[PDB]
């Protein structure tokens, strides 16, 4: 709609891959949180993070609730196949 | 005078001889005062009629909207939206996309171009 | 495209494309492609009785 | 003249044709 | 410096078999087109855009040195290499390459030559599109651009 | 943020927005409308030796929006151009308030031997092709 | 009181100044003529620079558009009654003499534009929950860090802005 205020440091399209990704982050961590209440201390699965080894938050939702962002050498999923990803999806799609 | 008017003098873009068929090169007859053009190949020369014969550095206007036509509608590849105030007739299911080109445009606005027959036409909202 | 699903063209390598951004059909029939068969979807539904 | 005139004119490219038709 | 100072408009494409990189404005009067009518019309088939001219226009002045058609096919055999100082030879080399050698697809009979002009002109066309500022850059990962 | 732009490397084809050549016979009275009252109000300048110049005019054309981001004067820019070509260049410019950042250049002929003096049919510098060379020279190399 | 020369060409650089101020008819209802203050103009700047030089031209051309400009009749009204005086219009420190009417509000969003650059910059970060023990704040950041690794087990790293601390998570 012509209305949305960039980034100060940035272009109108680096604004928007960057809105997106606060958006993304705050939704895998807020789910995360959930989890960790919901599951006691008698629970095998926790007592292997809590010990310390190949596992900590990150990896119980990965599993359970939400993976989160699989971005590519730090930028984000580009387009190869005629502007867009997939042909199972629309032209001019930004869906997560 | 003022700062209200726009600039669009008129850039010719090439011109075609009568026995060469080539771009002619300007110059100046010091015996009249006058501009004219000529190449080199032949003899042939005539008048001038406007002055801006050279522009540098382009891309400043909306560029974007031209440089296409009106059957981009006709890919189901598209979605649709529900506008039907449109500027000529009513009608809805317009289509609305970007730009896709290099610079990919800055302004994410929108384009509504109609599908309905007997139109031709292009705007922006 | 309907002489091509009515068994006229040889569908294993002649392969149609319309683009309308670059004004540009081009046609391909040489080897080196890999194709694959799809559900054909005519008036979004299934044309497959 | 083709070969005796293009490779002066691409070195420089500094002159005008009412000089090579007035030669001939 | 002080010369032309305008060497980025420039092109000098790579021809095969030849050693140094020539003009492509030149093939064209070599395919019996001497003038700037016609080789404008194999380029684009709509003329009428003034955005497209600003970088054809500076390409032009490069072909008021050679105008003869026969002056053409000498400049396209004498940088392949030297046969003594027989002009003549040089004449037939560029008549095989051109119609053999140079695009053996589209056809490599003798007239051929009016077909294989149209086939440059898009080639050209479209590589100032994506230098300009209308066109993106071909991905080369992409599968459907190999075999 | 005034340090800031001393230390950036501000190109000059940046600030210029566009570049046009023009056919002025008269330097006094010229043929753009709205550019005309500017060149002749000025009598000041000694317009003495500007009646064999070069006919040819070489306008060009600053942008406003590059002016307020990078905080550039017009006193600024005059002052660096005559002193990088040398003294045989000439200047002007208009204020800041009008419809557009305009800037003229033309040259300064001695009036003395400058015209087929000793013949030499060699030719120096041809003048449709002289302004081609300043400016695609100064638009790189010139440096604010 | 009107100043006087024996120059020639300071005779002629006071007769064009009185022509800025004659476009518009303001001087006839204030009652100043315009050749007294053309007269009083030029001196200042003479006065500082005692030289004929182009320099000595720069100054007066960026004076004499300041006084055609119609559309701030208002800076001009000032200087031919007594709000501005006449020798200080020529001693700079005004930056550019064309504002009002519209002009100065595009020039109070000019300084305002380029001011906000530095202030959001690229990113953010700082979510804001772990509690750092140097300063009673929670200003601490995560990184999310070490995936697989080797026999090392993973462990999100947790480094403090402010007052430098950085400790780890297990
Ligand atoms: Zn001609
Ligand atoms: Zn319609
Ligand atoms: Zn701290």
């Amino acid at each position: 709609n012509n209305e949305l205020e960039p980034t100060p440091g940035n272009t109108l399209r680096q604004t928007f891959e960057n809105q997106v990704n606060r958006i993304l982050n705050d939704a895998r961590d807020k789910t995360g949180s959930s989890a960790q209440k919901s599951l006691s201390e008698y629970n095998n699965f926790k007592s292997m993070v809590v010990s310390g080894a190949k596992g900590s938050k990150i990896n119980i939702s990965q599993v359970i609730a939400v993976v989160g962002q699989q971005n590519v050498e730090g930028k984000r999923i580009p387009f190869g196949f005629k502007h867009r990803t997939l042909p199972h999806f629309i032209k001019d799609d930004y869906g997560p | 005078m003022e700062p209200d008017g726009t600039y669009e003098p008129g850039f010719v873009g090439i011109r075609f001889c009568q026995e060469c068929n080539n771009m002619l090169y300007p110059k100046e007859d010091k015996e009249n005062r006058i501009l004219l053009y000529a190449c080199r190949n032949c003899d042939y020369q005539q008048e001038a009629d406007n002055s801006c014969i050279y522009v540098n550095k382009i891309t400043h206007e909306v560029d974007e909207l031209t440089q296409i036509i009106a059957d981009v509608s006709q890919d189901p590849t598209l979605p649709r939206t529900e506008d039907h105030p449109c500027q000529k007739c009513g009608h809805k299911e317009a289509v609305f996309f970007q730009s896709h080109s290099a610079r990919a445009e800055d302004a994410m606005r929108l384009y509504y171009v109609c599908t309905a027959p007997h139109c031709g036409h292009r705007w922006t909202e | 495209r309907k002489l091509r699903r009515q068994m006229d063209i040889i569908v294993s390598e002649v392969s149609m494309i319309r683009d309308i951004r670059e004004r540009e059909i081009r046609i391909y029939t040489d080897a080196g492609r890999i194709c694959r068969p799809l559900l054909i979807v005519e008036k979004q539904k299934l044309l497959l009785k | 003249a083709e070969e005796a005139e293009e490779e002066w004119e691409r070195r420089n490219k500094v002159l005008n044709h009412f000089s090579i038709m007035q030669q001939r | 410096g002080a010369k032309k100072s305008a060497i980025g408009q420039r092109i000098v494409a790579t021809l095969p078999y030849i050693k140094q990189e020539v003009p492509i404005i030149i093939v064209f009067r070599a395919l019996g087109f001497v003038s700037d009518r016609d080789i404008l019309e194999h380029i684009i088939y709509d003329f009428e855009d003034p955005e497209m001219m600003e970088m054809v226009k500076p390409s032009l002045d490069e072909a008021f040195v050679i105008q003869e058609q026969n002056v053409a096919l000498n400049f396209i055999g004498s940088r392949g290499a030297k046969p003594g100082v027989t002009k003549e030879k040089r004449i037939k080399y560029a008549k095989e390459v051109l119609q053999k050698e140079m695009l053996p697809h589209v056809g490599v009979s003798d007239f051929c030559e009016t077909k294989k002009a149209y086939f440059l002109g898009y080639m050209v066309h479209r590589l100032l599109l994506a230098a300009l500022g209308r066109r993106e850059l071909d991905d080369r990962d992409h599968y459907g651009n190999k075999r | 943020k005034d340090i800031l732009c001393r230390l950036e490397h501000t190109t000059l084809r940046k600030v210029t927005a566009n570049t046009a050549i023009y056919y002025d016979p008269n330097p006094q009275s010229t043929v753009v409308a709205e550019d005309q009252e500017w060149v002749n109000v000025y009598y000041e300048m000694p317009d003495f030796d500007v009646a064999r110049i070069s006919p040819w005019l070489l306008r060009v054309e600053l942008d406003r929006k590059h002016m307020t981001d990078r905080k550039l004067t017009m006193e600024q820019i005059a002052e660096k151009i005559n002193a990088g070509f040398g003294d045989d260049l000439n200047c002007i410019f208009n204020d800041d308030n009008a419809e557009k950042l305009v800037l003229r250049i033309r040259i300064m002929n001695s009036d003395e031997n400058k015209m087929q003096e000793e013949e030499e049919v060699v030719d120096k510098m041809d003048d449709d092709v002289f302004l081609r060379c300043i400016e695609s020279n100064m638009l790189t190399d010139m440096t604010l | 009181r009107a100043p006087s020369t024996s120059d020639s060409v300071r005779l002629k650089c006071r007769e064009m100044l009185a022509a800025a101020l004659r476009t518009g008819d303001d001087y006839i209802a204030i009652g100043a003529d315009e050749e007294e203050l053309g007269s009083q103009i030029e001196e200042a700047i003479y006065q500082e620079i005692r030289n004929t030089d182009m320099k000595y031209k720069n100054r007066v051309r960026s004076r004499i558009s300041n006084l055609k400009d119609a559309k701030n009749p208002n800076l001009r009204k000032n200087v031919l009654c007594g709000n501005i005086p006449p020798d200080l219009f020529a001693r700079m420190t005004a930056e550019e003499m064309a504002s009002d009417e519209l002009k100065e509000m595009r020039k109070n969003l000019t300084k305002e534009a380029i001011r906000e650059h530095q202030m959001a910059k690229t990113g953010g970060t700082q979510t804001d929950l772990f509690t750092c023990g140097k300063c009673k704040k929670k200003n601490c950041t995560y990184t999310q860090v070490q995936t697989r690794s080797a026999d090392e087990p993973m462990t999100t790293f947790v480094v403090c802005n402010e007052c430098g601390n950085r400790w780890k998570f297990c």
